[PDB]
């Protein structure tokens, strides 16, 4: 009732993806960086998978942005790094993993602004 | 609350909680979790092996008799080891109530067909197979129902591109319609709309 | 230990003493609303948006400034804190202008998002709003002060980070305004960051004005190549066009900031670009040709000559892939004359030991040093983020700074030991009091710039600095893995080229003039046709038409750093890779692909075919080039110091003068910067001001 | 209220109302609007490209209800059939010409309907 | 508001096409009945939920108030 | 203010015109090129500057709810005039 | 419009035009933006 | 461990048995498909196409993937036999209108940036 | 036949590179005096066996493993490479 087969998962032959969109692609597994224009951090909570950028050219009519790859807008969301790595592996995609960047904790002291002898004393407020 | 806020119904909430406890007690072999939402919707999470028993009990029991299968579909969550969750929506005319049953599967594990419990499931399981690639065992005739003949892939998967891989046109040299790789005159514009400054504190996750 | 127990919404958490309420809530996973608080700046406490309720306390506290007390329960979502947030948002929006459709920061506004999430949905303000006149602070930052909420983030950043005290508040009450009080331009190498720190549209990028909306842009995470710091950046693109450059947070390199050149030099990527292969016609002029014809013309000359007659020069913006490709191609010709425009002394160890030409202390290590000595360098313009780190350490760790060279403005006070190079010999001998000052230092640091190595005394200057470092090690003992010796690099391609075995400097070309010369992005003007024999064949490969292009026989259009996935190694020795944001224009191709195609045309086909195989070759040559965040490395100071005692070249009596002496010399350094109109505007503004 | 062919309006002084906020482009359910902008010679915030693909448009009118300055409207013309696909790809010149052509009726309809909006 | 209107539900007896035709005609008549009731009982008041974080504000409010303009911008972007 | 390119084509208010060697001019052969004859920049340049004796004034584009969002313009600076960021109208204090 | 005429504007067309499809005055679409990337122009003087 | 629920085949031998049955059915069907759809190809080239489509998946070592492929191929055969497909669907296997993409490095370098 | 450069790849903390570390620290300076014009590139590996590369004329390259070699073993390897004898 159970096969108990030892082999890594591979579903490339079942997904219907063309041959040249499997071996030549390079997905990036990363936590997106915070938009430095804003202080919110709610967009740096999950892991993202994105594909490598391909050619975009100008349409001779309308000058619009034309593309020839179907994976230019495909972005996946994952809870953990391991989930993204497993999904990339079982789909036969070569991947690059970037470790999550966390802002290190810092020491803040409002009283350090009005310092008696240190350089941290502010000239205005 | 105020007239812009949807009112609550505690009586229906209690009734659904009691019936969820009842069903969970009767079938401890398959039931994994029971939930009741704030808008009075009852969900029962079961093991995949219990699809036929749980559905048969809900259809045939005197106190349940959910005689109508409202809808059957799948949801794709790539981050889970079991990629797909199967959702059954049932309606009981005798007691004027609705129930939801959820299970799970992956790309390679078949799910038992429920066409013997509900005849309506025949086309729903075909649609699930066509859109997600979930195989249903002992189906009368499982085949594509929505996509074109010879279409490769399952479009409703999250990793399937929106515009697909091939496009159609008429070729005069061969005097027939041919398929060629997609090439957009204007690429679909991806919009990053999700904002920081999290909106709903009640759903905040532990920072692990 | 000394941790105290505090509660956030009833859940316990252990925090260090001195932790504020905001940080205690952050440790739980909630971001407290804020407008004036910045993690990188001093606490202000004026926007009052972070007011939160402490249980069993009638009055709310400012989470950004109030240190949490043991046993406190922070009610982050109680009715009191929500009402405080709504009132503060109402007060902030009472006078704000209805400028959202015309404000450049529509979809990136902290004010808009925090009004949606924490404020009300309507206004009861029936009066007229205030309007203040705009200010002119240069061609980089557009100023619309009606949108200003008076959070004083810009003032604090200018005072503490940029070292410029030109910003402040004039007036009182409702009529208090942020500005300079006079017509004065806020020009510094870090002036563009006040746009990022500003939560509203009061400060916006002027060259970026009105061009794009944030939800439309695609975000590409890449690496800056404008200098050798290698600050992490985000490239915003839309419809295949680069729109702007944003900093990407990296605590160890650039924290949250980028230099003005890094931020605004992308304008030069749209001008003076090389898009097609070019050759010389019968009239001696450059004309367009196909890739096949140009590659065949180069391959014929490559096959005609071999050995010492073939040479290559690498520019300041060349990646490791193209460098190793060119090295392999010329090695198949039995040519070892592979040179860079930047000069490093080859005497003794040379490039054999990696620590001989690296910033061994690393950028983050500056925060641990107590004394730093700068020799023959201007860190403010050569490495703006390194100088910013030094300024931060000087401000917070009471770091002592001394300089040997021209008395340049570094935005912090330092000790000017002098200008003559003989001061290095005096310090090494032990007569100078700064030798004893270095002796007492627990974490001494000595930094020598490559600009000081560009002069003929590079070997002697390096030997003197190594003697100083060796005296420090011998006297003060072995503190540990501190790595006193340091060298600050200025160009992004130098360290990778030195790791790959390139010969620093161009002395080999002058000693042995070639008949075929490769200019891989070389626009320094070190070698001209006067230094070459008659009818020398020059191939220029690059992305910009500059000083290196018109004297070439064949022009091969390459890709810029924004148009390829390329490896760069910073002055720390840390290898980083860029990503493709847009594709090269016209017929331009990837540099290593051009070299590999040329090798195939000449019959000397190279083993690699894809980018992965190129990086495998890089690992074969220098394995540290594939460790994409590693900075750790072995210290071989003793061996290099001992090998530096062989030659005894004398120092010249010429004052140390860095190439960048004022801000006007900082904007125009490379081909991308020289083709930028924004840099030209900055140079014009600093040269004559309005 | 009826939605017809799209038009770009202008102020009574003669300057175009559009300020290139790109809200209509963001709200467009069919992605039928393409907008490019830069500062004008006088420093005004104006578009250099404003394209509407009428063979992608669904004529929902979301763009005109999202516009904060009443710049883009969907005018009452419905008899604008075309013999080729290309002439249904409107650029900024075509939309400004449509506005100048239909402004009288467009303004009358807006006056009739603006108290319901 | 379907609990506030009165109508009858046509019920078939044979399960064939004729019964379904009769049922549809009767539903048309009952729809006329419900339309009459709706016309005679139309109440006053606003048309969308008075919550600007979900429903966009009025044009005059959007062109007059700061909060209304912010909410309109965010709801339409 | 429609100008004519040296090729002969009308230059639109966005300033674009196909170059001499551009093959894309072939689309206008046997046909015409749509150019809007009313240039907004010139038309707003013809508007006279309004004289107001107030330090801060508001502009909504006219027509009340039929204009643009109401904004307030400061007129403290005498070197230049206050310009509406929505409508382009100019305002100025009565100097001297 | 005879009893109450439309509001007069300087930019409103004085002469109404009908549908001009299939006619030399038909609308011909084109890009209204300028060139984005500027090419380098080689010098006219020979190097040697 | 790694115990999984079977679809049709417990091991590889019976999976290959199903593969061979499907191949036999397709090989038998090729001439009837060629005649009935009035295709311009020959029976030899149709059987060559069938062989190539079977050989594209020769690397699979998972019996579950193998029997899912067999199920998909049997659906394909059912579509072909019942004349649910038209001539275009059958001819889509040959890519007659697609210009060939050269494989060598120089051709890809000349044509564009696509590796 | 002419040797062009030598590359020594040793891992910083692995015990397989202990002999190479000792060799460098003790006698790399003397080896460099013996060959002042020969570039000897010392780089660091990671979770890889120590290796030595020699580049010859026209791009010919050969590599030898130095795993678990003592300082004397890698020394003798370097004299073997420099003198040209196998
Ligand atoms: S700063 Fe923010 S709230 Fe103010 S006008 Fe600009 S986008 Fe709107
Ligand atoms: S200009 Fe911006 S950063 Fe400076 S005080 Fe005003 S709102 Fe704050
Ligand atoms: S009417 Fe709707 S579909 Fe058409 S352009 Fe406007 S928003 Fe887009
Ligand atoms: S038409 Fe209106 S909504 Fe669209 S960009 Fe112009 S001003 Fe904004
Ligand atoms: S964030 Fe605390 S008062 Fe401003
Ligand atoms: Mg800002
Ligand atoms: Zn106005």
């Amino acid at each position: 009732q159970l096969i108990a087969v030892d082999e890594k998962l591979d579903i490339t032959t079942l997904t219907g993806v063309p041959e040249e969109h499997i071996k030549t692609r390079k997905v990036r597994i990363f936590v997106p960086a915070r938009n430095n224009m804003q202080s919110g951090v709610n967009n740096t909570k999950k892991w993202k998978m994105e594909f490598d950028t391909r050619e975009r050219w100008e349409n001779p009519l309308m000058g619009w942005s034309s593309t020839a790859d179907p994976l230019s807008n495909l972005v996946l969301t994952f809870s953990t790094k391991e989930d993204a790595v497993a999904f990339a592996e079982k789909n036969g995609w070569s991947f690059d993993v970037e470790e999550r960047k966390v802002p290190k904790p810092k020491s803040k002291s409002y009283g350090a602004n009005f310092s008696w002898n240190k350089r941290t004393r502010v000239s205005t407020k | 609350t105020r007239p812009t806020i949807r009112p609550r119904n505690d009586v229906v909430h209690k009734q659904l909680s009691a019936f969820g406890q009842y069903v969970a007690e009767i079938l401890p072999k398959y039931v994994q979790q029971v939930q009741v939402s704030c808008f009075n919707e009852l969900e029962i999470f079961i093991h995949p092996d219990g699809v036929i028993p749980v559905l048969t009990f809900l259809r045939d029991h005197t106190n349940a008799q959910f005689k109508s299968l409202a809808d059957l579909t799948a949801v794709d969550v790539p981050t889970r080891q079991n990629r797909f969750e199967i959702v059954y929506n049932l309606l009981s005319l005798r007691f004027n109530s609705r129930i939801r049953v959820k299970t799970y599967t992956d790309e390679l594990t078949p799910i038992e067909s429920s066409v013997t419990v509900y005849k309506a499931a025949n086309w729903y399981e075909r649609e699930i197979w066509d859109m997600f690639g979930v195989f249903f065992a002992n189906h009368p005739d499982l085949r594509r129902i929505l996509t074109d003949y010879g279409f490769e892939g399952h479009p409703f998967r999250k990793d399937f591109p929106l515009s697909g891989y091939v496009e159609l046109r008429y070729d005069d040299e061969v005097k027939r319609v041919v398929a060629e790789p997609v090439e957009l005159a204007q690429e679909f514009r991806k919009f990053d709309l999700n904002s920081p400054w999290e909106a709903f504190p009640a759903y905040r996750q532990p920072p692990e | 230990s000394n941790l105290i127990e505090v509660f956030v919404d009833g859940q316990s958490v252990m925090v260090e003493p001195g932790t504020t309420v905001l940080q205690a809530c952050e440790k739980v996973g909630m971001q407290i609303p804020r407008f004036c608080y910045h993690e990188r700046l001093s606490v202000a406490g004026n926007c009052r948006m972070c007011l939160v309720e402490i249980e069993k306390a009638p009055k709310v506290v400012a989470a950004c400034a109030m240190p949490v007390m043991k046993g406190w329960n922070i009610l982050t979502n109680s009715e009191k804190s929500k009402k405080a947030r709504e009132g503060v948002m109402e007060f902030l929006l009472a006078n704000h202008p209805l400028d959202c459709p015309i404000c450049d920061q529509g979809g990136e506004c902290d004010l808009q998002d925090q009004s949606m999430m924490f404020g009300s949905d309507r206004s009861r303000f029936l009066e007229g709003k205030r309007a203040v006149e705009d200010k002119n602070i240069g061609p980089l930052v557009k100023t619309i002060m009606t949108r200003c909420i008076q959070c004083t983030r810009c003032i604090r950043f200018a005072s503490e980070i940029a070292g410029v005290d030109d910003l402040g508040t004039t007036g009182r009450g409702n009529d208090m305004q942020v500005g300079t009080y006079i017509e004065k331009m806020f020009m510094s190498e870090l002036s563009g960051n006040i746009i990022d720190i500003c939560p509203v549209g009061a400060l916006t990028s002027k060259p970026y004005a009105f061009t794009a909306r944030p939800w439309e842009t695609r975000k590409t995470e890449s690496i800056d190549v404008m200098d050798a710091v290698g600050s992490n950046i985000v490239v915003s693109t839309r419809t295949g066009e680069v729109m702007r450059i944003l900093p990407r947070m990296h605590e160890d390199i650039n924290e949250e900031w980028i230099s003005d050149k890094t931020r605004f030099a992308y304008d030069g990527l749209k001008r003076q670009r090389l898009t097609q292969p070019m050759i010389r016609n019968e009239k001696g002029l450059l004309t367009y040709t196909t890739w096949e014809d140009a590659l065949s013309r180069v391959a014929g000359m490559l096959q005609s000559f071999q050995g010492n007659d073939v040479a290559a020069i690498a520019g300041g913006l060349v990646d490791a892939e193209a460098l190793v490709a060119l090295k392999d191609l010329l090695n198949r010709v039995d040519s070892d004359s592979l040179c860079t425009e930047e000069v490093f002394p080859t005497a003794g160890a040379g490039t054999d030991l990696r620590s001989n030409y690296l910033l061994n202390t690393t950028i983050a290590g500056v925060e641990e040093a107590d004394v730093i000595l700068l020799v023959g360098t201007n860190p403010r313009f050569e490495a703006p983020l390194f100088n910013a780190r030094i300024r931060k350490s000087w401000l917070h760790n009471d770091l002592k700074v001394a300089l040997i060279g021209s008395p340049v403005d570094l935005t912090y006070r330092y000790d000017h030991l002098g200008d003559s190079p003989k001061i290095l010999q005096d310090i090494a001998s032990g007569n100078h009091p700064f030798s004893q000052i270095l002796k007492e230092a627990k974490k001494p640091m000595v930094v020598l710039g490559s600009s000081a190595l560009q002069r003929s005394d590079g070997t002697a200057i390096l030997a003197a600095v190594s003697n100083i470092a060796q005296n420090i090690r011998l006297s003060s003992g072995v503190t540990g893995d501190w790595k006193v010796m340091n060298i600050l690099h200025r160009i992004a391609s130098q360290v990778a080229a030195l790791d790959l075995g390139y010969k620093p400097g161009v002395e080999a070309i002058r000693k042995n003039p070639p008949k075929v010369l490769f200019l891989l992005g070389a626009d320094g003007g070190c070698i001209t046709r006067q230094d070459l024999p008659k009818d020398c064949f020059i191939i220029y490969q690059g992305h910009h038409g500059d000083v290196g292009a018109p004297m070439a026989d064949v022009i091969l259009p390459g890709a810029a750093y924004t148009e390829k996935s390329a490896t760069y190694v910073n002055t720390e020795g840390r290898a980083q890779q860029t990503k493709v944001a847009v594709t090269p224009p016209g017929l331009a191709r990837e540099d290593w692909k051009i070299i590999r195609a040329l090798s195939e045309i000449a019959g000397m086909t190279l083993p690699y075919d894809t980018l992965d195989q190129v990086r495998s070759r890089l690992e074969e040559v220098s394995p540290n080039l594939v460790r994409y965040d590693d900075v750790e490395g072995a210290n071989y100071f003793q061996q290099a110091n001992e090998l530096s005692k062989l030659v005894n070249q004398q120092l010249l009596a010429d004052p140390l003068v860095p190439p960048q002496l004022t801000i006007k010399d900082f904007y125009m350094t490379d081909s991308i910067s020289r083709a930028s109109q924004t840099m030209a505007k900055c140079v014009k503004a600093v040269t004559e001001g309005i | 209220r009826f939605r017809g062919e799209h038009a770009l309006r202008r102020y009574p002084s003669g300057e175009e109302r559009c300020i290139a906020c790109k809200l209509c482009e963001a709200v467009c359910p069919a992605q039928a609007i393409t907008i490019e902008a830069e500062p004008r010679a006088d420093g005004s915030r104006r578009t250099t490209r404003y394209d509407i693909d009428m063979t992608k448009c669904i004529y929902c009118g979301f763009c005109q209800e999202a516009c904060p300055v009443d710049a883009i409207v969907e005018g009452p013309n419905f008899e604008f059939s075309t013999e080729t696909h290309e002439e249904l790809l409107y650029n900024k010149e075509k939309l400004l010409n449509n506005g100048d052509k239909w402004e009288a009726e467009i303004a009358a309809n807006i006056q009739a309907d603006y108290l319901y909006r | 508001v379907y609990d506030q209107v009165e109508f009858d539900v046509p019920i078939g007896s044979r399960g064939d096409c004729y019964d379904r035709y009769l049922c549809r005609v009767e539903e048309m008549r009952q729809s006329l009945r419900i339309i009459s009731q709706c016309l005679n009982k139309m109440p006053p008041g606003e048309i969308k939920v008075d919550d600007a974080k979900v429903s966009p504000p009025k044009r005059a409010e959007m062109k007059t108030s700061m909060e209304s303009l912010i909410h309109h911008f965010k709801l339409y972007t | 203010g429609v100008r004519t390119s040296p090729t002969g084509e009308k230059v639109t208010h966005t300033g674009q015109a196909y170059d001499d060697g551009d093959y894309r001019r072939v689309r206008f052969s046997d046909r015409q090129k749509e150019v809007n004859e009313n240039f907004a920049i010139d038309l707003i340049a013809e508007q006279p500057v309004s004289e107001v004796g107030s330090r801060v004034i508001s502009c909504d584009g006219g027509g009340g709810a039929l204009g643009h969002p109401r904004v307030y313009i400061n007129l403290d600076k005498e070197t230049k005039t206050g310009t509406c960021g929505y409508c382009g109208l100019q305002f100025r204090q009565p100097h001297h | 419009p005879t009893t109450k005429p439309p509001t007069a504007r300087k930019y409103i067309w004085t002469n109404h035009k009908f549908n001009v499809s299939g006619t030399p005055q038909q609308y011909v679409p084109y890009s209204t933006t300028r060139k984005k990337i500027q090419e380098w122009v080689p010098p006219s003087t020979p190097y040697k | 461990g790694t115990s999984v629920k079977p679809i049709f085949s417990r091991d590889m031998n019976e999976a290959k048995r199903r593969v061979r049955e499907l191949y036999r059915a397709w090989y038998r069907e090729v001439p009837n498909t060629v005649h009935l759809f009035q295709l311009d190809i020959s029976v030899k080239q149709g059987r060559d196409k069938v062989r190539e489509m079977f050989m594209k998946n020769a690397h699979v070592t998972d019996p579950r993937v193998v029997d899912l492929l067999v199920i998909k191929g049997k659906m394909e055969l059912e579509e072909t036999i019942n004349v649910w497909k038209q001539r275009t669907h059958i001819m889509r296997f040959f890519h007659e209108t697609e210009a060939p993409r050269p494989t060598d490095f120089l051709s890809k370098f000349y044509v564009g940036h696509d590796p | 036949l002419g040797l062009r450069e030598i590359r020594i790849h040793l891992c910083q903390r692995s015990p397989g590179s202990q002999g190479v570390r000792d060799f460098i620290e003790k006698r790399y300076v003397e080896l460099k005096k013996a060959n002042p014009d020969l570039p000897i590139l010392i780089r660091e590996c990671s979770d890889v066996q120590p290796k030595l590369w020699a580049r010859y004329a026209f791009g010919q390259e050969k590599n030898v493993s130095l795993n678990n070699f003592s300082a004397d073993q890698v020394t003798r390897t370097l004299e073997n490479v420099l003198s040209g004898k196998a």
